[PDB]
């Protein structure tokens, strides 16, 4: 079945690139949170 | 259907760290003119 | 990505938001690779 090939193929791709995305953000998230704290203390 | 769910769980975190974000560049530009 | 002053906190946080909007389209287009695998 090239079908069940092609589902697997797209299933691995797929959550591949939502590990990637999870990596990216919750850096971002962490950068953020330091332009948080230096805004907060900055404007009390 | 994990990958279903491990989708909406990742949309909702880029919306609310995209808030965070967006209330930030508020205050930003208050003391930034 | 520098927070040292104003004009670079100001840099820095659009170019978290581009990188936001970058994600956005990928989680869409996951989306769609997984509605046509299934």
């Amino acid at each position: 079945s090239n079908a069940e090939l092609f589902n697997l193929e797209s299933r691995v791709e797929i959550e591949k690139s939502l590990t990637q995305m999870e990596d990216v953000l919750k850096a971002l998230q962490m950068k953020l949170w330091e332009a948080e704290s230096k805004l907060s203390f900055a404007t009390c | 259907v994990p990958l279903s769910e491990k989708i909406a769980e990742l949309k909702e975190k880029i919306v609310l760290t995209h808030n965070r974000l967006k209330s930030l560049m508020k205050i930003l530009s208050e003391v930034t003119p």
